[PDB]
């Protein structure tokens, strides 16, 4: 099923399959629709993992990446199988023939 | 800071290193001008860890003989409330020694609770 | 629905969906207007960490991201959309004929 | 330093983390070479925080049983003005054990007061 | 309303409304009055954050952004505003003929 | 086995067999397959280290690696094991003849 | 009007409206006046900056912009005006005719 | 008056007025003056401002600007005023005609 | 004893011998397969050492190498053995005395 | 007064009047005897900062720049005096007529 490759492409549950099945149709190779689902998982870093890198309370202190980090990674995430997508697509060079006709 | 994070670094570094706990309740209440004691159990799953750097205090006169060191820490989560007062008290039977929960600083976030830091001695 | 799938392409309570539809109108591809909509975006910051972005209140410290590179994920993001938007609009190079009139 | 930034940076503070709180002041007044205590409430929003890692100290005898513990801090707005004296009290409850305000900080900017920073004792 | 549009596009309450409208007389693209009000609003920026960007007093320490970099993410938003206007302008290139008259 | 090739060519108890399966028929070389698999490794790191990467309680300290440095480490596992398929299927420089016709 | 205008782009009352208008008559447009203004103010930052930029008494402890930094943020204000009144002045290229003399 | 304008080009009471006067009449432009003026205001650093740049005394500690970021500053001042008055003087290009008698 | 020259190359206990025999089986030069083998075995070191480098608890901080330096240190074992191999491999350069039939 | 203007161009009361006087017979320009003098002087801090430029006795702590910067700033001085006199002493560029002789 593409919808569950998909979502082993991103981590699974942080869409729902509407949102996986949209994107599936904004592109027909798999790959593309990972990138751009990658991309739009990079905003939601700004909820799920907050400004707040670094904090201490009591004996405790718990250094979080930061989100720059984060959606640097996800960036490269999405660089990568733009280009795994563009490897599947693209061709090697090619020399064709010419004619025109003539009398 | 969002309360969810909180609570999922606590249940996290919890379940780093866990330990599950029967702690005893032992709750005295005024009757009569005198304490009567109604002593309950509760299970958690906790992490326990050094806060000080103490050395062990031994009491001994003829009352009797122990040795208590107040040494390590307590982290628990939100999922069962606690209090220690001068009239209740924690303590649990872990090896190596009775542990008993002198004081407990509740990790509270926009007046919502998730999670207890604390401290024990350890009563050889 | 174009407002939903903009909301989605940015963060969906700090705005009011009424300036959503302005940008919408006022630019026909919607990534255009999502990149936009991340710039205003961009704008907030002045005020949540311009202010204050690591501060310490007795045992409690606590540290977030500075504005610069709040700043610089919100503009990553705002230029990442330009870009999708440009070549979902651009095209390949061509190879025409010539043709001119003669007698 | 201006007063602004200063009042800016203490409601802010405040409003992380606010607990509402009901202080009630027990002012001392001497009449007739004694006491006449006037009872008096307020209301302020709060931010509660650890200052120190201090250990609870526990007071038994004849008199009655309490333990105080000094960990806990307090930061609170220049919308109510503060005075704790050795005959005046100022105290709340906190769900976990009544705190006490021991000592208050005043801050001031250019002799503008802007807020009060205080320390507890969270009397179990 | 145009003055609302600025006053999104430049973050609010720092200007006055006749202020507004004088930036929208200064250039009739609202982009580039807004690059203006921005540039004019990092000034404002010695007075709301101090050179003092951080203080410790009693138990409570605070590190506000610095004015350098508070005034280099209004420069930088600036800039993305003249970017955007000089984006709606702006024509691509093309030829064009000539024509001399001649007996 | 093929299959236990791949399990070999990285991490083993990370995944089902399914989806090392459909990777195995994505691609024919197994090195792509595992550079691909590679990659999707990489991406678990968003959990395990995003959310946190050093973390004190108490006197105990807990350092680790943080996120960009594993997915780096990751990637370059997925991108050796792309250059090993290239260079397996990699060939050397030819001289052909030409053979036209004529008459 | 043209001395609100100056007092506006300065930051507003640290010098004499009369020096201001001084600096108006020297040269024209608002503009330059401002710039020329700005370098003036950035000379008086010697005097709250050069000698104490942050200082501890007590367990009271302020910190504040060196003054590298406020006189850099000073200089590119000065120059951001200049920019803006020679773009202000510019022109752009154009193609012009010639016609000589014969018989 | 020069020279009120002079000792507004750069701080006050730090110069007599007879060196004032000197600066002025050593250059008609009261800018290359004032650079003048500055360069040699960078040699005072050396008393006002000590090599000691911080120092603490029982528990009140303070630190200022070193002398090398003074003078640079005071250089940097100079340099300005230098390119004011270069400004000031300079004309742009411009074509000539040539005629040489012949017979 | 070819397997033990390997075992001795790529450090041992890591492997169990079949995949040696596989490994010299995969490149009859034994350098290549030793690189083969570096490069796998650097996959080790995120089982062997986690990615957590340092940690303390109670009286003991232990700081390793971590798995960034190890990993890079393999890839260099495995490139240093890549060109040996080529080095065993290399030949000089060479002209030839081309010739063809004629009459 | 040469004597006077160069102690006012060099920081005064270091040198006895003596060699201030050797160096006016020195060089015909006073600036290049001020340059001069500005090296001698900086000749001097190997004694004042090269054995102690920052020191704390008991809770007291003093630091002062470091010999580097102090002999960095005094050859900056030098050899902007250098400069200035060299750009005195600077003519522009000409034209001249050639006139050789023939019968």
């Amino acid at each position: 099923e593409k919808l569950r490759l998909l979502l082993n492409d991103k981590d699974k549950k942080s869409f729902t399959d509407e949102e996986l099945n949209l994107f599936l149709e904004e592109a027909d190779c798999i790959y593309c629709a990972a990138s751009q689902g990658w991309i739009l998982k990079s905003l939601q870093y700004e909820n799920t993992v907050g400004e707040m890198y670094e904090y201490k309370v009591g004996q405790e202190t718990y250094k979080s990446s930061s989100i720059k980090d984060l959606v640097s990674v996800a960036y490269q995430n999405a660089d990568k199988f733009k280009d795994m997508c563009t490897n599947k697509k693209e061709k090697g060079s090619f020399m064709l023939g010419i004619s025109t006709e003539f009398e | 800071i969002n309360i969810d994070r909180r609570r999922k670094d606590i249940i996290r570094t919890i379940n780093i290193n866990p330990t599950n706990i029967t702690i005893t309740s032992i709750k005295k209440t005024e009757i009569d001008g005198a304490f009567e004691e109604t002593e309950t159990e509760i299970k958690c799953v906790v992490r326990i860890f050094n806060e000080k750097t103490a050395e062990k205090q031994i009491s001994s006169e003829k009352q009797g003989t122990f040795s208590s060191i107040r040494t390590y820490g307590m982290l628990v989560s939100n999922d069962v409330i606690l209090e220690v007062n001068s009239r209740d008290s924690l303590e649990f039977e872990c090896i190596y020694g009775r542990m008993k929960i002198v004081n407990i600083y509740p990790q509270i976030v926009k007046g919502e609770l998730c999670g207890y830091q604390c401290s024990l001695e350890r009563i050889d």
